[PDB]
């Protein structure tokens, strides 16, 4: 009946420092219905061994999920989040930007 | 400010002609997950998600599994009933969401109890603050409100929301007092990102804070910027802490006009951050 | 702990 588009955020648990291990986060929120596909990507390619939080929701009833995985930043490597939802024309990719 | 909460969240999603609905239940003390049930997980048991609940005995896991499995079977019926009320077909996927809990003060006294139900992302029925009456969101939901009034469901539920729920919250807080009494105030800072030769994004950061509630505002010369502020939704770090930021686009050379004000329970004084150029 | 079931809607 009502459909709400994901708000996608991509970021590291701790501030990024090249060579030091960290966690890569993709937080999707504000979405309905709950069916959603989320992939973390390294240099365009899916990462397997990616975990997520248990489905919960906000006071407005919209869902949120956290996908994360362990990683080490490097200048060369490029990280993204790829989300598909019924509200999106095509899968949305959001790029990991170091200030985050 | 030293107050606490215990909440359970349930989501049931019908799968048209593909077996039973996806059911996911999570319980939280404040902003910390401590139990989980997922109809697709291996165990088919309520499972712990916080070390301080791991301590509970096999009868506690037996009773929480039976009650949560039951809740899902009653959500499964309700999806069929609510499909009838809203005159919908058997072909589409539909969602029921439920949330309930209680709050206590720093001295362990009941403050509040709540139960709120939703159908396809919209309000369906909720329990009133008095815990003895219901508010239906539309004329379909008024039918549920008549059943529950008949069976006096409010009065059984009141006994839990203002009795049992409060005693178990008080125990979890005692059993988990290492984890749960820690308030972490935000580590705040500011970044600066030129858009062009004449403008730049100021971004005000709040990091490693708990619990999740926080306010971030942008003032220009002590006047609010509610229309040009970009705010993101507060987000989990994944280590039990929370993050947020807010941004304003400002003309180059005017950075020092703008202030970012940070409010969190942990902070003694609300923080005021200013971008100060060279001296 | 979880709350006792409500009857059907």
């Amino acid at each position: 009946a009502i459909q709400r588009t994901p708000k996608i955020q991509v970021y590291s648990r701790h501030p990024a420092e090249n060579g030091k291990s960290n966690f890569l986060n993709c937080y999707v929120s504000g979405f309905h219905p709950s069916d959603i596909e989320v992939d973390l990507l390294k240099n365009g390619e899916r990462i397997e061994k990616v975990e997520h939080s248990d489905l919960s929701f906000s006071k407005d009833w919209s869902f949120y999920l956290l996908y994360y995985t362990e990683f080490t930043p490097t200048e060369k490597d490029e990280y993204a989040c790829r989300v598909n939802h019924v509200t999106l024309s095509q899968p949305k990719i959001v790029k990991w930007d170091r200030d985050m | 400010s030293g107050s606490h909460s215990m909440r359970y969240f349930f989501t049931s999603v019908s799968r048209p002609g593909r077996g039973e609905p996806r059911f996911i239940a999570v319980g939280y003390v404040d902003d910390t997950q401590f139990v989980r049930f997922d109809s697709d997980a291996a165990s088919q048991r309520m499972e712990p998600r916080a070390p301080w609940i791991e301590q509970e005995g096999p009868e506690y896991w037996d009773q929480e599994t039976r009650n949560v499995k039951a809740q899902s079977q009653t959500d499964r019926v309700d999806l069929g009933t609510l499909r009838g009320y809203y005159n919908q077909s058997e072909a589409g996927s539909h969602t029921i969401q439920i949330m309930y809990g209680c709050d206590v003060g720093s001295d362990g006294r009941f403050l509040r109890g709540y139960r709120q139900d939703a159908y396809d992302g919209k309000d369906y029925i909720a329990l009133n603050e008095d815990l003895r009456s219901w508010t239906a969101a539309d004329m379909a939901a008024q039918i549920t409100k008549r059943k529950w009034e008949a069976a006096h469901e409010a009065e059984q539920l009141r006994a839990y929301l203002d009795g049992t729920c409060v005693e178990w919250l008080r125990r979890y807080l005692e059993n988990g007092k290492e984890t749960l009494q820690r308030t972490d105030p935000p580590k705040t800072h500011m970044t600066h990102h030129p858009i062009s030769d004449h403008e730049a994004t100021l971004r005000c950061w709040a990091l490693g804070f708990y619990p999740a509630e926080i306010t971030l505002t942008w003032q220009r010369d002590g006047e609010d910027q509610t229309q040009d502020t970009e705010l993101v939704e507060t987000r989990p770090a994944g280590d039990g802490t929370f993050q947020k930021w807010a941004a304003v686009v400002v003309p180059s050379g005017e950075e020092q006009r703008y202030t970012c004000h940070v409010q969190h329970e942990g902070l003694p004084k609300p923080l005021t951050l200013r971008w100060e150029l060279s001296s | 702990t979880t709350a006792p079931f409500l009857s059907g809607k």
